[PDB]
DNA sequence: TTTTTTTT
């Protein structure tokens, strides 16, 4: 009959230690108490969420032990039974809660406005969470220290979904995985307040279950004093509320055992942390892993078997300031950052440095422009690679996809045109047609890589025509007439008809693409493979070194690290330069010259398709991107001539023969 | 009760009889302890497989009681085992959770079940409440799931912890009053309780459906299947389509219509098998013994051992020695590098031969299939692009795994690949090259590992390879796919009376083969390693060899590749960087066969020899 | 059954 069990824990001692830590602990080694400082901000209502770092707890424990204490090993303790300790920390915060400083934010807070009133009428009465306005949280232990070592068996180590074991229930844990889907935020009440006129008393029902039943009667004294039976009424204003959202994390294919379907865990998020996540993005999350109780009837149906979920204390993203600023001036002072980055791209790959340069220009992307009249011209840049097989094209695209923070990789056959752009699922639930974000949607504000683009269906090719020239995606499918912004960059890989280019065939014929499609690309690269004894030797030596030593042969070159390129690329993209009139004259003359060339150069041998205004816009985008790299406030004629050189090289690669 | 304690002490005596059990228990305890010690960042489960014959000999009475009345003998037996472990165990400084864990020790049995051995179809109600074992293939594996067994609760305002345990038919062999399954909300005194998760204990519950062996399945009968409640460590010990023999207590459940609520009462009680131990049945993973590893090492000492192993392969087939060697290297695979930046460096070989009808190329693929540790057999027409790579399945809409996804680290083979639909061929392109599969159909973006090795077969564009006509004419496949693919082996029939007689005698002797046991008219049912020993060698190599490039081998490879690419001479397929990668992987595989952590110039020389033998022709 | 994107 509920037999008592002795356990080596005293919640009173642990609470005292927690209070001593909060009031005492300061980030002096890093540098009033930092925790007391946070509580002071909370009193100022500056912050409504509190994060208690387990590493800070460990530091405090180390300090106490070095001093010599009957340490309660709180940092370890929180892991075993996290929720009760979170409640204890919240209570301690309230106990050590400092008074308001500066000006308090209760200018119109109904709680503060009426809570005191309620007290004056009265002159735990009400649930502590009702007054509490701070969302408690816990930062996961930093694995770098792993001072627990023997104790740190895998605590910080993120674990796949299947890696999770019922033993971990009630314990803080870390998981790495992609967010399959995210629900829309919804409100939830920590406390429900009913108001009845007969009493004039505002009872405070507190609910922690998934569902609750209304009181529908007054236990309030005033109704009891008169013997009256109260008709309680819900008061949303009085009742406390919190935001809630739900997210599902699924196992990574790498984590997934061969022949095993990925497992997904439902994630509950509340308070400030809500909306922090983003669907389809790799993330490492740490939080309390708890069972999910049932409804009474479904509970009886299920019995001892229980649903389980995760409540995320903290979120870490593998990818998305002054430190950044210094890091970038380092490379800026190094100079030649443009060519240095181009070489740094695909360190594995040998040669094709011009291709790498163009890829970098695409990565930064051209300036997106909107006109006062309302015109908007796509600033994104799209490049096509049309070359003989086995020239590392696919490798290059995969490298770029990894490089870009939001990049997504795709193949034409494996991806449906509808799925590539967007899919209408007839029956997610109740057989209600729903639009599904396609690969392009996933690539929004990112780069989408399409291989075998020639093998891609022509109809789906026309489908992507809209998105690539025009950012938005308009869908009028059955039951769904909607538009999606769908701003993203496109990189396509394909090979000449019959596999490899035929010199006898015209460049356009070997390309075998719609002229509308061709023009919509800002650039097409006709990289070709010809046997060159010396060049073959050089490439073979490079590849052999790469095999022998995983690092590519240095070749008197230094390659910047991926995080560094992404940081610098973001900074450069922030520029948005504006070009000048001399550049206008130069580019206008060049465009006129090119159009005249095409108007005379229809010959199949040298025919690459007629020049179009889209070509001029792409040239302008490339010049603006070059300025972004150079970080200049205005585009320079140097950038224009460089872009012209890039295009001329792309076309002349064949002419060189 | 008194019988229960008597059985407990009897099993204690049994354990005392065979220290091997106690020795294994101590090994488990010490192993877990040392694992917990210095955890830089698995724990053996508390379970023992007691030999049934040991019990039968030590005390036939207790053994029979276990087999017939497990519900009355197994419980006290495991109780005694747990007590012996704990008393013998140090259990030093147990964690607060460890204190409340009460993690007990489970029991298990091995072989010698006699009549208790059964099959899903051969099972019978009579066997109910008796320990039994059956064999079959797993299907409809239900997902893992937690299950409350204890509800450790802290009595706030009183500084105390009041736990409650929970009972379920699956959890306990014996029938017990069902637990209300309600978290203790308030102390019996009246002090509100708090659900102290983590401290409260849970178990992993799984449900699977093992069906009778289709081979055993009688004609015109749907194979009967029975369910097994896998628990704890037993959970996740198998998956669908796993031929396995399991041991459990065949048990009955429910009201079977006996309940008053039942109106018709024309139903029967539910029955289940609370599996205590599971024995997977591959008939896979080859096994090695120190003596075998020493034999392998000495065998590597042999110089041309590569040739010997190659000949050992396809001994029935004749004439394709070079193709046999290529298959050998493929099986050895090579080293797949993966740069820290993220780049993936294929280290796998692919083999394909264009051959005349009846060339045995299909038979050769059949041999490679059976000998292979994990292989995938399919054919051009019989395969599908989605069926080969993956198909989005309505299931939430899931993604069906195609052949390539299957055996991702294993091997794959295709017959009549030329007859494969070109759309599915371009589907293959990405799988093979990138060694991965990505699908974004039906609004389901996905990426999958696809590094499985592939060995296709095909007939020339004209049935008979016309040497006069170009290989491109003779090959319907795009050169891109060909260059994508690794090693082209054009095999052509020839009327060489000497050779014709050679193969005639080969096949005649083959058909003359005699099973040593059998004789003439008795229907069934130079050195060459044994095929099981051959596979053992291959696995040992792949497990414990990683050849490293040598600058000399690098020089040889570079020279060969650059010349061949710059060699104007007509080639079976165009020379490309993929040719250089193929050279690297071939040298890696040859060095692997040499069981050397460092490549040798000889390895690369042999690789180049075979590559010229194929790409340019006989060399 | 009928209507219905979507994939096969
Ligand atoms: N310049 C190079 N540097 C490094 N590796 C190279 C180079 N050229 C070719 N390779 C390698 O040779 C192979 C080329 O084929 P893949 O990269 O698989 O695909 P690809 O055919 O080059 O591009 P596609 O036509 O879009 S599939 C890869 O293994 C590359 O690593
Ligand atoms: N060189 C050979 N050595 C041994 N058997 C051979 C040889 N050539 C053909 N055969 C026999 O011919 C039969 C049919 O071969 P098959 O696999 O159909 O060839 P293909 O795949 O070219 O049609 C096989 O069973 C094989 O035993
Ligand atoms: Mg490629
Ligand atoms: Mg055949
Ligand atoms: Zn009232």
């Amino acid at each position: 009959a509920l037999p008592s069990i002795q356990l080596p824990v005293d919640y009173n001692n642990l609470f005292n230690e927690i209070t001593d830590f909060l009031v005492t602990f300061k980030q002096d080694t890093l540098s009033g108490p930092k925790y007391m400082a946070m509580l002071q901000k909370v009193a100022n209502r500056e912050l409504n969420s509190v994060i208690i770092d387990l590493d800070d707890i460990l530091q405090y424990q180390n300090e106490k032990f070095l001093q010599g204490t009957q340490a309660d090993d709180l940092v370890s303790a929180i892991q075993q039974n996290a929720n009760h300790f979170t409640e204890l920390f919240c209570r301690a915060i309230d106990n050590n809660m400092p008074l308001p400083t500066k000006e308090i934010d209760y200018k119109d807070d109904v709680l503060d406005v009426i809570l005191n009133q309620r007290r004056l009428r009265n002159e735990e009465l009400f649930p502590p969470n009702l007054t509490r306005r701070y969302f408690l949280y816990f930062k996961p232990l930093s694995q770098n220290c792993a001072r627990r070592y023997r104790k740190k068996a895998i605590s910080s180590k993120p674990l796949s979904v299947r890696q999770i074991k019922g033993d971990f229930l009630g314990q803080l844990i870390t998981v790495r995985g992609i967010i399959t889907r995210v629900s829309d935020v919804k409100p939830a009440v920590e406390v429900i307040a009913y108001t009845c006129d007969q009493c004039g008393y505002e009872v405070f029902q507190e609910v922690n279950s998934r569902t609750f039943t209304p009181l529908s009667e007054c236990t309030s004294e005033e109704c009891s004093q008169n013997q009256t039976k109260g008709q309680l009424f819900m008061s949303t204003r009085a009742s406390k509320f919190s935001a809630f959202q739900e997210c599902k994390i699924q196992e990574l294919s790498q984590q997934v055992p061969v022949g095993h379907i990925p497992r997904s865990l439902n994630i509950h998020v509340n308070g400030t942390l809500v909306r922090s996540l983003s669907p389809g993005d790799i993330v490492d999350v740490t939080g309390i892993f708890l069972p999910a109780p049932y409804t009474g009837f479904k509970a009886l149906k299920a019995g001892l078997l229980t649903e389980t979920y995760l409540e995320a204390q903290f979120v870490r993203q593998h990818k998305k300031t002054s430190d950044v600023e210094e890091r970038v001036m380092e490379l800026i002072t190094s100079g030649d950052v443009y060519n240095r980055l181009a070489k740094s791209i695909a360190p594995e790959i040998y040669g094709n440095l011009d291709v790498k340069k163009a890829l970098l220009l695409l990565l930064v992307g051209g300036v997106d422009k909107r006109v006062g009249d309302g015109m908007k011209i796509r600033g994104d840049i799209n490049v096509c690679l049309m070359g003989d097989p086995g020239v590392a094209k696919s490798q290059l695209l995969k490298a770029i996809c990894k490089i870009s923070p939001r990049g997504v990789y795709t193949t034409g056959k494996g991806s449906s045109g509808v799925g590539l752009t967007a899919a209408v699922m007839k029956d997610p639930v109740t057989d209600e047609m729903i639009l599904e974000g396609g690969a392009l949607v996933l690539a929004d504000n990112g780069i989408c890589c399409i291989d075998e683009f020639d093998k891609m269906d022509e109809s789906d090719r026309t489908a992507i025509h809209e998105v690539m020239e025009q950012q938005t995606i308009s869908i009028s499918k059955a039951g769904i007439n909607t538009t999606l912004n769908a701003r993203t960059s496109i990189l396509a890989a394909a090979n000449p008809l019959y596999g490899r280019y035929n010199p006898r065939l015209s460049p356009l014929d070997n390309i075998n693409l719609p002229a509308a499609l061709l023009s919509r690309f800002d650039i097409l690269f006709l990289m070709l493979d010809i046997p060159s004894r010396d060049d073959d030797e050089k490439l073979a030596e490079h590849v052999t070194y790469v095999h022998m030593h995983n690092k590519q042969p240095d070749l008197d070159f230094t390659p910047v690290e991926p995080s560094k390129m992404r940081e610098y690329i973001a900074y450069a993209k922030t520029k948005r330069p504006v070009m000048s009139e001399a550049v206008n004259d130069y580019v206008v003359q060049a465009y006129i010259r090119l159009r005249q060339d095409s108007k005379r150069e229809m010959d199949s041998k040298f025919s690459f398709g007629q020049a179009t205004p889209r070509t001029l816009l792409g040239i302008i985008r490339l010049s603006q991107a070059l300025a972004k790299l150079r970080l200049a406030d205005m585009v320079d004629i140097d950038d224009v001539e460089e872009a012209l050189r890039l295009v001329r090289v792309s076309k002349e690669s064949l002419y060189q023969e | 009760d008194a019988v229960f304690g008597d059985r407990v002490r009897r099993f204690q005596e049994f354990l005392d009889t065979f220290t091997s059990y106690r020795d294994s228990v101590r090994s488990i305890q010490v192993y877990n302890s040392n694992n917990a010690a210095n955890y830089n960042d698995n724990i053996l489960p508390h379970r023992i497989i007691i030999s049934l014959d040991d019990l039968r000999e030590f005390d036939r009475s207790f053994w029979s009681g276990i087999l017939v009345e497990p519900a009355y003998f197994i419980p006290p037996a495991e109780k005694a085992l747990t007590d012996l472990a704990d008393s013998m165990d140090d259990v030093p400084h147990p964690n607060a959770s460890a204190v409340s864990s009460r993690h007990p020790w489970k029991l298990s049995f091995k072989g010698s079940f006699g009549a208790h051995a059964l099959s899903p179809r051969t099972l019978t109600a009579q066997h109910l409440n008796k320990l039994v074992s059956v064999e079959g293939i797993v299907t409809k594996t239900s997902l893992v799931r937690p299950k409350l067994i204890r509800s450790v609760h802290y009595a706030a305002k009183t500084g105390r912890f009041h736990y409650r345990d929970y009972t379920d038919a699956t959890t306990t062999l014996t029938t017990r009053i069902p637990t209300p399954a309600i978290y203790p909300t308030e102390d019996t005194e009246g002090n509100k309780l708090t659900t102290e998760y983590g401290y409260s204990t849970f178990i992993d519950h799984q449900r699977i459906t093992v069906q009778e062996m289709p081979e055993m399945a009688p004609a015109g009968q749907l194979p009967r299947s029975i369910d097994v409640i896998l628990d704890d460590d037993l959970v996740d010990k198998t998956k669908p389509g796993d031929r396995v023999n399991v041991v459990g207590v065949f048990k009955s459940l429910g009201a079977g219509g006996m309940n008053q609520s039942n109106s018709n009462t024309l139903i029967g009680f539910k029955t289940l098998i609370l599996g205590n131990t599971v024995y997977p049945l591959h008939a896979a993973r080859q096994m090695l013994t120190d003596f075998d590893i020493r034999n392998i090492n000495k065998l590597s000492k042999k110089k041309d051992i590569f040739d010997i192993l190659s000949q050992s392969l396809a001994p029935s087939i004749y004439g394709h020695d070079h193709i046999k060697k290529a298959i050998l290297l493929m099986l050895m695979g090579g080293v797949e590098k993966n740069l820290e930046n993220g780049s993936h460096l294929r280290g796998d070989i692919n083999i394909l031969m264009v051959g005349d009808p009846s060339t045995a190329k299909s038979q050769l693929l059949r041999f490679v299939l059976n000998t292979a540790s994990l292989a995938i057999a399919t054919t051009g027409r019989g395969s599908s692009g989605v069926g080969l790579t993956a198909a989005v399945t309505t299931d939430e809409r899931r993604l069906e795994a195609g052949a390539m996804v299957l055996a991702d680290r294993g091997v794959v083979c295709i017959d009549e690949f030329d007859k494969m639909t070109d759309v599915d061929r371009v589907a293959i392109h990405e799988v093979m090259e990138q060694q991965t599969v990505t699908i974004a159909k039906a609004g389901i973006h996905t990426t999958l590992n696809a590094r499985c090795s592939v060995i296709a077969a095909a007939n020339p564009v004209f049935g008979q390879y016309d040497v006069n006509r170009d290989p491109h004419q003779n090959i319907a496949l795009p050169d891109s796919l060909l260059s994508r693919f690794d090693l082209l082996f054009v095999v052509t029939d020839d009327i060489n009376e000497i050779r014709d007689r050679s193969i005639s005698e080969h096949v005649l002797r083959t058909h003359r083969y005699l099973p040593p046991g059998y004789l003439e008219g008795e229907p069934v049912r130079p050195k060459l390693v044994t095929i099981p020993f051959l596979r053992k060698y291959v696995q040992y190599a792949k497990e414990r060899v990683i050849p490293q490039l040598t600058q000399e081998a690098i020089n040889v490879i570079v020279k060969n590749y650059t010349d061949l690419r710059n060699d104007d001479n007509t080639k079976k397929s165009p020379i490309t960087a993929r040719t250089l990668e193929t050279l690297i992987r071939l040298a890696t595989a040859h060095a692997k066969v040499r069981l050397s952590k460092t490549v040798n110039k000889v390895d690369a020389k042999v690789a180049a020899n075979l590559l010229r033998f194929a790409l340019l022709g006989e060399d």
